[PDB]
């Protein structure tokens, strides 16, 4: 937690852009008011700082780590082999896979705020707090990470 | 073929026929066209294979349709059927993928995949054709607002490695397989795909240097990749076509298994599992008069279509069938994929193998 | 002068003087005409600036550089120093940087340098104007081997950042800078290379849009890096160009310092350290009159040549000197660089600044 | 150190690199310098598991260029150049990157993990020494010995 993350929230919404554009749907974590650990403790996490390099080539599918959410904690994320729980309502839109209507759930239980691209549903949107937004402007994507990192 | 289009797209020698200008201008002028058919930016795809002289025209191309607006994403290197399938899946508007396969290596493919997902359609062909016909260039050209950028797209080889695995259909491991690359479309996703159902992996040609596509390995002379059976001990073949399209093999014997012959092993292990729906399978009067004799007594009905795979697919979306191709090895499951497929076929043929209890020493002598 | 290329290359708006096509002609004729005195294939890198249609004539040279048979292993994101030094350092035969540099978006420029480390001379360009100018066709196609393939150089720009940290002789830690790409194209070697020397870093316009190079912010508009390094509490302040052609300086007490004085201070710290020259260092005739005398009262001798950083390249290769700068900000500093270099100054004045002690406020002196 | 899962993490990622044809050239440090050769490129400072280096390690990806480096139990680099070599029985069929392995032999004091693009090949040069296209058991007794 210092000013190298608040501007390595910057580097992840770059990423998370260049992925947005690229279909590169994943899902990431940054902790608002409950520890993920419990639920971020099925592998072989990381704790390496968020760098835009590191992050744009985990997140990546069809590779040792494309399965899961990406779960975080301070300046880093604990690698990717460990995603929140899914949720339990179905009055929601049923346009994704696990990717949006999981993190959706981490809004629902969790007190979460997670960015989470968008494969299945193509753009970014965002689920916080237990609450959400969809597919928003990219100046509110970086105003949120700013506000809530 | 129209004005300016050929029978697939554009098929020809890269600057020896076809212009790498006039590449640039059936990049410009279609994109112009796929610009006036649609609401919004228009979002595409690029692919080519690994021809020697290839890489000139799909930049020129590239380049070409950067100007007209439509922000084409290009993914080099990748095969046309994992071209189509990610432009199909990801949400794609247009496409684009180039290589010609059974051709030698002095000329290059250029083929506009349609936004359908099938073959392009005929609209789009006779309005790439209009605005290359027409003699003054009349399309907006954006100065700095509405200029496309070129996003790489290098993760296209891990969505269509995705396309694979889904089609397993069950694991592929345990046996033993040889995968001749042929230094094509299979030199960049197809040797990660058969190595993924965690078989044992035995490569022909799969150090391609670009001037090596479809020299001694591959669909033009498959004694090779049997010779590499033979001496290797795997249990069955696998050699792909230049684009990943087609499909043939060797058994553990070394004969030459034909295309009909893979569609019949197919057929008998997709109508006693339910799986072809439409059960009258599609096929082509190219292959062998008693290919349709041994489909007549294997108890499944075919119809006839003309050779190639455009009519074949016209048909298919006509009556609703899913199976149904040339003698070639494109065992298109419709039901699994967007277009011809070698490595889906592949991946049909190990499924079949997998299930059936019997190898394919016992497969293809029906 | 040629009807396209000029002074510092070809500047024309983009999609309406140089057509796309014209590049895709342009690169193919400058390596007809690249080849000819050299032997076997000749290489080449290239680079350019950050606008968004920087990349659609960029992309269109790069397919006319598969025609001729212009093997690259290029980038597309240096300045014109980090092109010149890989041509330097590289062995190669040609280098060319697409930007426009202080103009604005609408147009793009396509400049060929030379590979001894100057720009290239009145031969190559006639010759290159020679050939485009010609009514007909002689360019040969290589269709079989002997054509070349395209690389990527993503890791080549690491030692364009590595010679700038060599070429500085020293750490910049200490003095907390404010750097100011300001959509430029130091966005790749500037911020590594001051990270690197544990500096301070705080970047304005940082992040590249595609049409804001050179748009309210850098060389033409230094009105916010100043602001922001005096909000921010900067000891110095540095800005770059788009194309990182000229340099300006921001000062402590929020003035505008300008290349006269960055020429000053150089030429002082260069006879304190007893490397300015014989006795002789180039200058414009556009400086400022102060500028000048206080040269004179300094005693080092000031020669003034025609109008132009063309003439002052010409003027230090003649006058067997080691320094040249005009007062836009384009600075010579060969010493350590093969041409116009923005970032190898900002090092060195950083570095004079280090070593003598003097203090940002007082560098204006002279 | 007993690095009974560091060596075998580093042993199955290779192996996994080499069937698949991963393309890199990765290397761990020993007990002399290594950290100023490695300080100039991107830092990640990860920690090590077999997975994650696969994953750095894979082919048309952002952090697929450059060596990987790696000291103690953990890595630590990306993409930062290592000294090439100078000693006159350079193989032409070793490729560039193989080179590059070749060159820590005589300004190094260390293994590295050379994985050949373009067939697969097993390859090592270290304390002067080299050893090359061992066998998975045979470049375990390698690693069994670096340890
Ligand atoms: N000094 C170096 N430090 C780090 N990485 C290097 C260095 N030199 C080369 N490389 C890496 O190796 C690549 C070039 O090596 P190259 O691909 O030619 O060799 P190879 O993979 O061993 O052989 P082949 O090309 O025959 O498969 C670079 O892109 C880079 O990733």
């Amino acid at each position: 937690k210092k000013g190298s993350l608040d501007g390595h929230i910057s580097a992840y919404e770059k990423s998370f852009a260049y992925m947005s554009e690229r279909k590169i749907g994943a899902l990431i974590a940054i902790e608002r008011g409950q520890n993920l650990n419990e639920f971020v403790s099925t592998g072989i996490r990381l704790d390496a700082d968020i760098t835009s390099e590191l992050l744009i080539n985990i997140f990546i599918p069809n590779t040792p780590l494309h399965d899961g959410a990406v779960i975080v904690q301070g300046n880093k994320i604990a690698v990717t082999s460990a995603y929140l729980p899914l949720t339990e309502k179905s009055g929601i839109s049923k346009q994704f896979g696990t990717r949006h209507r999981a993190a959706i759930g981490l809004s629902e239980v969790s007190d979460a705020l997670i960015l989470v691209v968008s494969e299945e549903t193509g753009g970014i949107s965002v689920a916080h707090n237990g609450e959400f937004f969809a597919d928003i402007s990219k100046e509110k994507f970086h105003d949120i990470l700013v506000a809530i990192l | 073929m129209g004005k300016y289009f050929g029978t697939d797209g554009v098929r020809g020698e890269a600057n020896v026929e076809l212009t790498p200008e006039m590449a640039f201008k059936l990049g410009r002028f279609g994109g112009y066209v796929l610009s006036q058919h649609e609401l919004g930016t228009p979002k595409v795809y690029v692919g080519r294979d690994t021809r020697i002289s290839g890489q000139m025209l799909a930049s020129s191309l590239i380049s070409g349709l950067l100007s007209v607006g439509i922000e084409v994403y290009d993914l080099g290197v990748i095969a046309t059927p994992g071209v189509a399938y990610l432009v199909k899946k990801d949400g794609a508007s247009a496409g684009v993928m180039i290589s010609a396969s059974h051709n030698p290596a002095l000329d290059n493919g250029i083929k506009f995949f349609g936004g359908d997902g099938y073959k392009l359609e005929d609209e789009k062909e006779l309005e790439i054709e209009a605005l290359i016909d027409a003699e003054e260039d009349t399309l907006p050209r954006p100065s700095a607002q509405g200029l496309g950028m070129l996003h790489d797209y290098i993760e296209g080889v891990r969505k269509y490695q995705a396309f694979l695995k889904t089609t397993a259909e069950g694991n592929f491991e345990g046996y033993k397989v040889v995968l001749d690359t042929a230094n094509g479309a299979a030199y960049t996703s197809a040797r990660a795909v058969f190595a993924d159902l965690e078989a044992n992996l035995t490569v022909i040609g799969e150090n391609p240097d670009g001037l090596n596509i479809n020299v001694k390995v591959g669909s033009t002379h498959p004694e090779a990749m049997a010779k590499k059976v033979v001496e290797t001990g795997s249990d069955l073949g696998l050699a792909f076509d230049g684009d990943a399209d087609r499909l043939i093999a060797v058994d553990e014997n070394g004969e030459i298994v034909d295309g009909d012959k893979i569609m019949f092993i197919v057929g008998k292990y997709l109508l006693g599992q339910g799986k072809l729906a439409q059960d009258t399978l599609v096929t082509t009067v190219m292959s062998n008069l008693g290919f349709h004799l041994a489909l007549e007594e294997a108890g499944i009905n075919s119809v006839i279509t003309a050779v190639g795979d455009r009519y074949v697919v016209e048909e298919m979306k006509k009556n609703n069938y899913n199976f149904g191709g040339e003698q070639s090895g494109h065992m298109i499951f419709l039901d699994y994929n967007t277009t011809g497929d070698g490595q889906l076929s592949a991946i049909q043929l190990l499924k079949v193998m997998r299930e059936t209890g019997k190898s394919l020493s016992e497969l293809a002598s029906e």
